[PDB]
């Protein structure tokens, strides 16, 4: 059963740069090696077949190389739409086997998030829970501190975060932080605030509202 | 244009079977082998097997010989794969693909079918507006307390795509999923309305939630 190893599973590169993703097989596979790109939405595209042959409709920035056990996919100059996980596949033996994947992180200029806060809807309150959402839009890099303050009391343990995949045009991230309280807790307090610290902000930005 | 349309997501019981479709268009079904690939959450691709449509002849990955059964149906131009005796290890996305010759490769891919193997029951999302109490405004939809994955969100029936971020779902301590979808618009372009369209196929739940701007 032939093993495909993509040792480096997380790779970062600047737009314009040359990028190389490597793949080695447990035994020789005589150039019977294909490359796929999986987009964040789960769509899979064939890029390269039989080591070197560019699939129809694939930019020439993509090339494949190697022989025996060792294969590489090269992107001559990185574009924003190249954000993906890349997989190698051997067809020398059955079963067809695949590498672990290489996720390509894209490096670009710093951008601060624009920040938005949203109170819970009455439609949620009526059934006993209050979700308070803080949005960080279109920033780079991914590292960001979101702190919740309720009437200026720093919060812990009562919020969850989620982050988009890097955008295919502007290579930025967006992040949501949801603060979850009981209706009863939400209503004992006046000011809800989220404070964002990020490299692109010369000092933290706070967005807040008052209940009632 | 070649096209591989797979059945929708699936909640299944431990021990249950399930049968997945891949209806093909834009090529002679009989002239091309079909393979099936599995992808666990945050995982690599495992090849399951192939099937020659000309005659129904099959190859299987040894690891899946007891699990999976491929078939075709030349009239509907539709391949199938049945998974038997399901467990957690079968929670995955399953892709149908077409093999081409140039030198074999998988040159077209289905959008994939998310299978979740679980005891717990379907629950439809609650959909709540995200509206504010600068040079851009934002609003959105909170899509709370659903099981299993996935949901699709569009805005204005697929006519609003730009400025849109649908966040990946977090599993809450309740064992129910939640996510938000958001839209940003430059303050100027007041003109339009904002409705998020949420579809949870596992619960046959469709919901259009209009987000009241309350400009006046």
């Amino acid at each position: 059963d032939i093993q495909m190893t993509q040792t480096t599973s997380s790779l970062s590169a600047s737009l314009g740069d040359r990028v190389t993703i490597t793949c080695s097989a447990s035994q020789g596979i005589n150039n019977y090696l294909n490359w796929y790109q999986q987009k964040p939405d789960g769509t899979v595209k064939l890029l390269i077949y039989y080591t070197s042959s560019l699939h129809s409709g694939v930019p020439s920035r993509f090339s494949g190389s190697g022989s025996g056990t060792d294969y590489s996919l090269t992107i001559s100059n990185l574009e924003p739409e190249d954000i993906a996980t890349y997989y190698c596949q051997q067809y020398s033996n059955l079963p067809y086997t695949f590498g672990g994947g290489t996720k390509l992180e894209i490096k670009r200029t710093v951008a601060a998030p624009s920040v938005f806060i949203f109170p819970p809807s009455d439609e949620q309150l009526k059934s006993g829970t209050a979700s308070v959402v803080c949005l960080l839009n279109n920033f780079y890099p991914r590292e960001a501190k979101v702190q919740w303050k309720v009437d200026n009391a720093l919060q812990s343990g009562n919020s969850q975060e989620s982050v988009t995949e890097q955008d295919s045009k502007d290579s930025t991230y967006s992040l949501s932080s949801t603060l979850t309280l009981s209706k009863a807790d939400y209503e004992k307090h006046k000011v809800y605030a989220c404070e964002v610290t990020h490299q692109g902000l010369s000092s933290p930005v706070t967005k807040s509202f008052n209940r009632g | 244009e070649v096209q591989l349309q797979q059945s929708g997501p699936d909640l299944v019981k431990p021990g249950a079977s399930v049968k997945i479709s891949c209806k093909t268009s834009g090529y002679t079904f009989t002239e091309y082998i079909m393979h099936w690939v599995k992808q666990s959450h945050g995982k690599s691709l495992e090849w399951i097997g192939g099937i020659i449509p000309n005659n129904g002849g099959t190859s299987y990955n040894q690891k899946f010989k007891d699990k999976a059964t491929m078939t075709v149906d030349k009239s509907s131009s539709t391949g199938y794969m049945e998974l038997r005796s399901l467990t957690s290890e079968d929670s995955a996305v399953y892709y149908c693909t077409r093999r081409e010759v140039y030198y074999y490769a998988l040159d077209y891919w289905g959008q994939g079918t998310l299978v979740t193997v679980s005891s717990a029951s379907t629950k439809g999302p609650s959909v709540f507006p995200l509206a504010p109490c600068e040079s851009t405004a934002a609003l959105g939809c909170l899509v709370k307390d659903y099981f299993p994955e996935p949901v699709t969100v569009s805005w204005n029936s697929g006519a609003l795509t730009s400025g849109v971020h649908t966040f990946p779902a977090v599993l809450q301590s309740s064992g129910l999923y939640s996510l938000s979808s958001v839209v940003t618009v430059p303050s100027s372009n007041g003109t339009q309305t904002y409705t998020c369209n949420v579809d949870h196929k596992p619960s046959n739940t469709k919901v259009d939630k209009t987000v009241e701007r309350k400009s006046c």
